[PDB]
DNA sequence: TTTTTTT
DNA sequence: AAAAAAAAAAAAAAAAAAA
């Protein structure tokens, strides 16, 4: 009996879509261990089941063909179990690791979701570990190139910025920039594409 | 890059970004010939057109160079053989007498178009709407050809001698999965 | 021209590329020869073909037959004609029979696809196109014979002379139309007599059939399209049924084209050439390990209280409410003297009782689980309007009978809710379909004793808001005991408020409530579905796939499925006709003089028409244990459940 | 086959008819009364990810201990449905993970009749579906979303892709 | 005389393959994805048309039925020549394309309508309130003689200018010595559309003074057909033109009528039971219901006039949303619908709400509980005028079927009355048992 | 005197 | 040139009846 594990498994689909409709990393639902510590409580009865049922095996008043068809049936429900935990968590994973590679390997909580209270605390610390290694990664023979810049191709050197939220000046290389609110500048692209994904500048 | 499996095909601005990655000629308006000053002295293109230039003579530089130039005034692009009327009626006529073979047209077909209309409205010396008009009848009638010939979808290969660049990055995926889901089944069966 | 001949011919090949259709003619005949002069039943001419082999065989003529049925049915038929006839060996012949000439027209199963239709759906595009429309039965002509073909003959010359007459409906082509005047004169100024009985007449017959109801669109009403069919098949089925027929839908008239159109927006005639029907029923044979579950189950000691129990599994409670539906279902026998006329042989029973019990919703199931019945409200029927009316047919111009509600019912069961909300007058005619079980309708020259013999179920309220227990039963009811006495048994149900009870019905409906469709998620509602994928359809004992019935395990006791259920009623009220013996005799008195001088507060008096009920209840039993004999059990038992249902428990 | 596929996993978890080829006692245990033992030739519906392995242990006339019947699925009636016109045919309706389902069958079963029509049916289906994802708005009717919701499951993922690749296309080139 | 018609379809043509705003050819595109999808139709907006050239648009309003069906095979032309290869020389089941209007013209009321508008392209709006079944119309006809036995076709346009607009058949043979018309029709191997009629009443709140509302006639055809139902707010687009009555009183009578050209509804047809909306509105829904506090919103928004009452307003955002329809193995039906009923003191307000509760819901009709029966609630059965068949016409509880109904004096109808709808809101079906009809009819509200 | 029901 | 009308269903106003 396994049944149970699919409730799990379809839910994750869900979320799979929620990533396919929206095609941006964001707001990552809560997660669901009550129902896989539910599995586990039921596992480890699965376990010292079988574990009873091969003494009474060596025991010898129980039924070799007996045996060998329970083992075999709580191997496969243990093996299905084992599936759907890891279908889910691999998911979990790879959506996480999508989400840290893009925002410079920071985790950004001054401004995704807020919280990131819908994350167990495994998962924290594998982020966490996960940005060491996006820190780390960029430190050393490529140091020149930023691995988490932009990725759409430049093709023009001069736009139009209009701002969106309100600071005060900011120096660059040769000149400063003023932060005034609600105003437009006539600048080079290769300059602001860092405050753009930062979403204090908007109207490429 | 992953991002929602853009690791798989190319994105519309990386087929333009890899066509204006190509030469093509120009006509500069200003001169820099050295004193017989700065060196352009690139790292991915023969600077000696760009150091040995003068004013009304043909030379090629990469497509965006000029497109830069043209930004400023002091660049006048020369169209290509394909862009004129009496070039693109023989086209037609030849799709239309064969219904079978795509027509002889590069990859960069329709993609250097839209960039020049874009860009240089001016330098042309047939009026633009014209050629817009026959572009698009080029396109109905090639797309018109792909659907009649995609009918028929073996197994094991197939041959598209003239597609454009765009033409095969719109199909890719629809295709490619069709023939994979074919010959899971194929195999599974033996 | 030659692509008849080709196709006549493409066709033979295919006919001998099979060989189940020739086994069949081959028997046909065979029993017609012996049908001759052998010491009343014929076989019409007509061969089912399955098209799912034709494609098979041959894509193109499959695919002209379901495109352009016109061009390709003919050569079919006149191909099918010729082996008949190469076949056919009669050296000593008859005289006016050899000269029918029957084409042996074609029938049609297997799967259609986008060419099964619906009354709705049928327009512009599909015309002349074979299809294959669902519906019911509502209205349904007279048979009229027509001519096709007459046979002439002349005194002096001795030669017979025929003449062939075709119309617009008679042949899928148009041709040249042929006025009916009869050719009385030669070429020389001969003298014709027609000869009847050399001619060839056919019957015919119009229908019209209904979309149904169910299936509607949002706020719209069922609609009806318009079907012929003529030769074989000519009277099968009647108004009110299921059924599925295939055949040509073309367009025939001129439609106003011509100089007698009278405005502009005149339209055409569309019509149906039907070719075969099928009676789809939403499958009522028995197979030999189905009679042999049957028996199994039967000889067990528990049967009756199991089947009791598998009527509206989501009820609660009221299980001798499901024993009592069980035992009418399947009610007695008829008994008929040739001196005391007739008895009356099934039950009736009648529900009051308090506001939101679970009445109608029992006799819905009551509805899906019959095999035919017919449901009436009281507010909504007319008395003069629900046994018969007087209407005029289109075509004859003559006023003929229109069958009633209760009179389409026949053999059946008859439901109707809010019972005492019915207008009084309508009443009256219940009880005289209680009375003799015939209703007599003498109306604008009519004279005519129609058979009803249906069974009813009703439920009514009582005459407050709620049952009064302190007060006389005939003061609750506003029905006169005239027809309260007919019906056999009367229930009455009241909801006593215990909250262990209301704890019991809380989680069984909260249970009932957390269901979801097998193969479906919950996120989403429930859709429209499409037919089955054939529109035409039809190892043993080992695997008691359905037999058990036990879908589901939720309690010890078994349970059963509907079909099995219906499958065992039909076996039982066909197979087994009991008799009582002098035991249940004897049971049967004692109970009666007990019962008539107990001398207690009763709901309601007994009179000597209850021993009528206690022994068609006994052979009612006797039916479902399956025994040719009533034993006192039964006779236990009826008395139990009446003491039941009119003491209480 | 992917372990960490949703599909899949998915997919395996259809419940198939099968019988008991062999007499255990003391099973049954997980479906009824745990005393009483399963007699033979009992018919169940077993779920695939069981089934599979069931059918092919042996155990021991090294016969397995469960027989698989044949179907509902696959069956003569539906061979005709499919081969008469696919293109209208309601496969959502039949089941939800159809294809998935086929290759796994006739991987256990080779079969050479079902490959071919099987193959067919896509393949005539992959049309239409490339039809309408090249159709583009710019007042709706009815036929495109009663297409759209006969689908199986694993063909929306190729609507979708032809869609969007489709529409970027589209709006790179108008702009 | 042909002249004329060739520079006219030139012109047309000229203008479809011409027209592009930006960088697009609209209809060009339209057309493709239209042949794509099944559709062969063609939208056509006035605006676009006045601009691309006036004298066009001046002969299209001068002469509207002479003028539409040059156009209305020039769109297929053009689709002939963009779909299908000529192959240096099969199928062709193209039949001619329908051409649609729309247009933003000043609204005519039906009263205004007179003898000057006869044959002038008017916009107009009202209510729907009976709709005939369809019925064929002949486009191509094949045309056998039977004397000198010779096979014709005949090509017929929809369009009527006089009332007669028909040829029914040439006089003498084709070519010996035949009769006046010895011509028959092959029903097989002839084209067949599809027509219907639809019945428009004035809207309420422009009747005049002391009047009743009128009644007018429209005509539809092709893909215009089965999109509106009775009781739904339409705006209609087409010609104002008549037809003769001799099976008809007075003198020169000629009865007059609406040809449908364009409808535009307030409802979209959608709820007529899939979802079809654009990919941006259900974006837009989804970040609504995302909002934390919806709720609130909602309750608000209900009749913001109406100050105080809170209960009652969620009472009905909860009506409005209903419940969740259930099904059984065994049959059993359970109600998905919720029935609130109001009993207050006079002058708190309850009927104002019953009004705006009718004009937010989709489904909704507005009556009163004394000006009512229960034969003119569920089902009334007529019988024809002319062949006196008995025929089931629906009521009001029908008519709302799928929506809500609001009643107001549930005490002042009579006690009669207040018994026949037990059943229809206890099981949603109601039984008719009258002149022979019987029918169960599915009523959810 | 009033409301109900039948013609 | 003519099928045309008896049988139903539904909506009132008057009178008489019961409380
Ligand atoms: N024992 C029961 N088991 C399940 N449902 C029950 C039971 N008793 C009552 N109900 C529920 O009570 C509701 C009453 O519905 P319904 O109108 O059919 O009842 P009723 O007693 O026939 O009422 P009425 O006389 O008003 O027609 C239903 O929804 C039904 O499910
Ligand atoms: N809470 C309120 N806020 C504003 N206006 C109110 C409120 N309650 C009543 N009214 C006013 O009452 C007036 C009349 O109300 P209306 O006649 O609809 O009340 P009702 O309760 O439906 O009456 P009835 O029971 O007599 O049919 C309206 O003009 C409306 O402005
Ligand atoms: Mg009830
Ligand atoms: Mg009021
Ligand atoms: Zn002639």
């Amino acid at each position: 009996y396994g049944d149970l594990g699919n409730k799990l498994v379809l839910e994750a689909k869900r979320t799979k879509q929620l990533y396919a409709r929206s095609n941006q990393d964001v707001n990552l639902p809560m997660y669901h261990e009550d129902i896989i510590r539910n599995i586990l409580k039921e596992v480890s009865n699965l376990r010292k089941n079988t574990e009873y049922l091969k003494e009474q095996q060596q025991l010898g008043m129980l039924d070799d063909k007996v045996a060998k068809c329970q083992y075999f049936v709580t191997l496969l429900c243990m093996e299905r179990n084992k599936r759907c935990l890891l279908a889910y968590q691999r998911l979990r994973t790879d959506i996480l690791d999508s989400m840290a590679w893009n925002n410079n390997g920071l985790d950004l909580m001054s401004s995704s979701q807020q919280d990131t209270n819908n994350l167990s605390h495994q998962e924290q610390e594998y982020l966490k570990e996960y940005c060491d290694l996006i820190t780390d990664l960029k430190s050393g023979d490529l140091v020149d190139i930023d691995l988490s810049g932009s990725l759409v191709p430049p093709s023009d050197v001069f736009i139009d910025v209009r701002v969106l939220k309100d600071a005060g000046e900011i120096q660059t290389e040769y000149g400063v920039f003023n932060l005034i609110k609600d105003s437009q500048f006539f600048v080079r692209q290769s300059d602001v594409e860092r405050l753009i994904q930062q979403g204090y500048l908007q109207k490429i | 890059s992953l991002p929602a499996h853009l690791q798989q095909t190319f994105s519309p601005e990386e087929i333009q970004f890899i066509v204006e990655n190509e030469p093509i000629k120009i006509f500069p308006r200003i001169t820099t010939r050295q004193k017989i000053h700065t060196r352009w002295q690139l790292i991915t293109t023969d600077d000696k057109a760009l150091n040995n230039m003068v004013a009304m003579r043909s030379t090629e530089v990469v497509l965006w160079i000029a497109l830069l130039l043209k930004q400023q005034s002091k660049c006048s692009i020369v169209a290509p053989q394909w862009l004129t009327t009496k070039e693109l009626d023989r086209k037609i006529q030849y799709e239309k007498t064969h219904p079978d073979r795509f027509s002889e047209l590069p990859w960069n077909w329709l993609v250097l178009a839209r960039i020049l209309f874009n860009k240089a409205k001016d330098d042309f010396h047939d009026p633009i709407h014209e050629l817009r008009g026959k572009i698009q009848d080029l396109r109905e009638i090639r797309q018109i050809k792909v659907l009649k010939g995609l009918k028929y979808l073996n197994e094991s290969h197939l041959q598209l001698d003239n597609l454009s660049l765009l033409e095969i990055n719109e199909l890719r995926p629809f295709i490619t999965e069709i023939m994979d889901k074919l010959r899971e089944i194929h195999t599974a069966s033996l | 021209d030659a692509v008849f001949g080709d196709r006549v011919r493409r066709f033979q090949e295919f006919l001998d590329t099979f060989t189940s259709y020739r086994d069949s003619v081959r028997s046909i005949q065979v029993y017609n020869s012996n049908n001759a002069a052998n010491y009343l039943n014929i076989l019409p001419h007509r061969i089912i073909i399955s098209l799912d082999d034709l494609r098979e065989f041959d894509r193109s003529f499959w695919s002209g037959i379901l495109v352009e049925p016109a061009y390709f049915i003919p050569p079919a038929e006149k191909a099918l004609t010729d082996l008949a006839d190469s076949m056919d060996d009669v050296p000593h012949p008859n005289a006016s029979a050899v000269s029918s000439r029957h084409p042996w027209k074609l029938s049609f199963k297997g799967s259609f696809g986008a060419h099964a239709l619906s009354p709705r759906t049928l327009t512009a595009q599909h015309l002349n196109k074979l299809v294959s429309v669902e519906g019911i039965v509502t209205k349904t002509s007279l048979v009229r014979p027509k001519l096709i073909r007459s046979v002439h003959y002349a005194a002096k010359t001795g030669r017979f002379h025929y003449r062939d007459y075709t119309d617009a409906t008679t042949t899928l082509t148009t041709r040249i139309p042929t006025p009916a005047i009869y050719p009385t004169e030669d070429t020389e100024g001969n003298k014709l007599t027609t000869e009847y009985g050399y001619s060839t007449f056919i019957d015919h017959q119009r229908i019209t059939v209904q979309e149904m109801p169910e299936m509607a669109p949002a706020g719209q009403l069922p609609r009806s399209i318009d079907v012929i069919l003529d030769d074989d098949l000519v009277d099968k089925t009647k108004p009110g049924d299921r059924v599925n027929v295939v055949g040509v839908f073309k367009s025939l008239g001129a439609g106003g084209m011509n100089q007698s159109n009278s405005n502009t927006l005149i339209g055409f005639k569309t019509l149906i050439l039907g070719n075969t029907v099928y009676p789809l029923h939403a499958r009522q044979m028995l197979t030999d390990f189905d009679i042999r579950n049957i028996n199994k189950l039967s000889k067990k000691k528990d049967i009756f209280d199991i089947l009791s129990q598998s009527l509206a599994p989501s009820i609660y409670g009221h299980d001798h409410i499901k024993k009592a539906i069980l035992l009418m279902l399947m009610g007695g026998v008829e008994k008929n003297l040739e001196n005391g006329s007739h008895l009356r042989g099934d039950i009736n029973i009648l529900m009051v009782g308090d506001p939101s019990t679970a009445k109608s919703q029992l006799l819905r199931f009551v509805l899906n689980t019959a095999s035919l019945a017919i449901a009436t409200t009281g507010r909504g029927s007319s008395g003069v309007g629900l046994t018969a009316a007087v209407t005029t047919d289109r075509e004859t111009g003559e006023r003929r009978l229109e069958a009633g509600a209760m009179v389409l019912a026949d053999r059946g069961v008859v439901c109707i809710d809010e019972f005492d909300k019915m207008t009084d007058v309508d009443r009256v005619a219940i009880h005289e379909v209680m009375e003799q079980q015939t209703v007599t309708i003498a109306k604008a020259g009519i004279h005519t004793t129609l058979n009803a013999r249906c069974s009813v179920i009703a439920a009514a309220n009582p005459v407050f808001g709620q049952y009064d227990v302190n007060r006389d039963p005939h003061q609750n009811i506003a029905l006169p005991d005239s027809l309260l006495s007919r019906f056999d048994l009367l229930f009455v149900v009241t909801d006593d408020i215990n909250e262990i009870r209301d704890r019991s019905i809380s989680e069984h409906v909260l249970r009932t409530h957390r269901y979801l469709p097998p193969g479906y998620l919950e996120g989403e509602p429930v859709r429209e579905r499409l037919n089955l994928s054939l529109a035409v359809g039809e190892q043993a004992g080992a695997k008691l796939a359905k037999n058990k019935g036990n879908y589901n395990g939720t309690e010890i006791p078994k349970l059963v499925t509907i079909p099995f259920l219906r499958k065992y009623v039909q076996y039982a009220k066909e197979r087994v006709i009991p008799q009582l013996t002098q035991e249940a005799i004897n049971v049967i008195v004692k109970n009666y003089t007990d019962l008539r001088n107990d001398d207690n507060t009763k709901k309601s008096p007994i009179t000597a028409r209850t021993l009528e009920t206690l022994i068609r209840l006994a052979t009612a039993h006797a039916k479902v244990r399956l025994s040719k004999t009533v034993n006192k059990v039964d006779a236990k038992v009826a008395a139990n459940l009446l003491r039941f249902a009119l003491l209480g428990e | 086959m992917g372990y960490y596929d949703i599909d899949d996993v998915l997919a395996d978890g259809t419940e198939f008819p099968c019988k008991f080829q062999y007499d255990i006692p003391g099973l049954g245990y997980l479906e009824n009364n745990p005393g009483r033992p399963i007699t033979k030739n009992t018919k169940l519906s077993l779920p695939l990810w069981l089934a599979r392995i069931l059918a092919i242990v042996g155990g021991d006339e090294p016969v397995p201990f469960v027989e698989l019947l044949p179907p509902d699925m696959f069956s003569t009636k539906v061979m005709n449905a499919i081969k008469t016109d696919p293109v209208a045919l309601d496969l959502h309706s039949i089941n939800s993970h159809f294809f998935s389902l086929a290759i796994k069958w006739i991987m256990l079963f080779s079969e050479k009749e079902l490959a071919n029509v099987v193959s067919e049916l896509l393949l005539q289906r992959a049309q239409e579906l490339n039809h309408h994802a090249s159709s583009l708005s710019i007042n709706t009717n009815i036929a495109t979303s009663t297409f759209l919701l006969k689908l199986e499951e694993m063909e929306k993922e190729i609507y979708k892709k032809s869609h969007e690749s489709y529409k970027d296309t589209k709006r790179w080139m108008f702009k | 005389n042909d002249d004329d018609n060739t520079e006219i379809i030139k012109s047309f043509k000229n203008f479809i393959l011409e027209f592009r705003l930006d960088s697009q050819f609209i209809y060009r595109d339209q057309l493709r994805n239209n042949i794509l999808v099944k559709n062969y139709s063609l939208t056509v907006n006035m605006e676009h048309l006045i601009g691309y050239n006036e004298d066009i648009y001046k002969k299209l309003s001068d002469e509207p039925s002479d003028i539409i069906p040059l156009f209305e095979t020039a769109i297929t032309q053009v689709a002939k020549r963009i779909s299908i290869l000529s192959r240096a020389q099969l199928l062709n089941s193209l039949p001619t394309f329908q051409l649609i209007l729309n247009s933003n013209a000043n609204q005519i009321p039906l009263r205004d309508l007179d003898s000057e508008h006869v044959s002038k392209i008017v916009r107009l709006s009202g209510i729907i309130i009976s709709t005939s079944v369809l019925s064929s119309r002949a486009t191509y006809l094949s045309i056998m003689c039977r004397n000198c036995r010779h096979t014709t076709s005949i090509t017929i346009n929809n369009f009527n200018s006089i009332t007669g607009n028909t040829v029914s058949l040439p006089r003498s043979c084709l070519s010996k010595n035949c009769g006046p018309d010895p011509y028959i029709i092959i029903h097989e191997s002839s084209k067949f559309i599809d027509q219907q009629f639809l019945k428009l009443q004035e809207i309420p709140e422009l009747v005049p003074v002391g009047e009743m509302p009128r009644n007018l006639t429209m005509t539809c055809d092709r893909y215009l057909t089965n999109k509106v139902i009775p009781g739904t707010r339409v705006t209609i687009v087409g010609i104002y033109s008549i037809y003769n009555s001799k099976n008809g009183s007075g003198v020169a009578i000629r009865t007059p009528y609406i040809k449908i050209l364009g409808i535009q509804s307030d409802v979209e047809t959608s709820s007529i039971s899939v979802t079809m909306f654009t990919e941006e509105e259900e974006e837009e829904f989804l970040q609504l219901s995302r909002n934390p506090k919806l709720y609130e919103i909602l309750t608000n928004s209900i009749a913001p006039s109406i100050f105080g009452n809170e209960d009652i307003k969620k009472a009905i955002v909860c009506l409005l949303m209903g419940g969740s329809k259930k099904i059984l193995p065994d049959g059993m039906r359970l109600r998905g619908d919720i029935n609130v009923l109001l009993l207050g003191d006079p002058g708190t307000a309850k009927s104002q709400l019953l009004k705006f509760v009718e004009k937010v819901s989709p489904i909704a009709v507005y009556t009163s509980g004394k000006g009512s029966s229960a034969a003119g609630l569920t089902a009334s059965v007529q019988r024809d005028p002319m062949t006196r068949e008995f025929y089931l016409e629906g009521g009001a509880m029908v008519l709302a079927d799928g929506g809500v109904v609001c009643i107001d004096e549930f005490d002042k109808m009579r006690d009669e009355d207040r018994v026949a709808i037990h059943e229809a809101m206890e099981q949603q079906t109601i039984s008719i048992a009258k002149a022979g009809i019987t029918t169960v009819l599915n009523s959810r509200t």
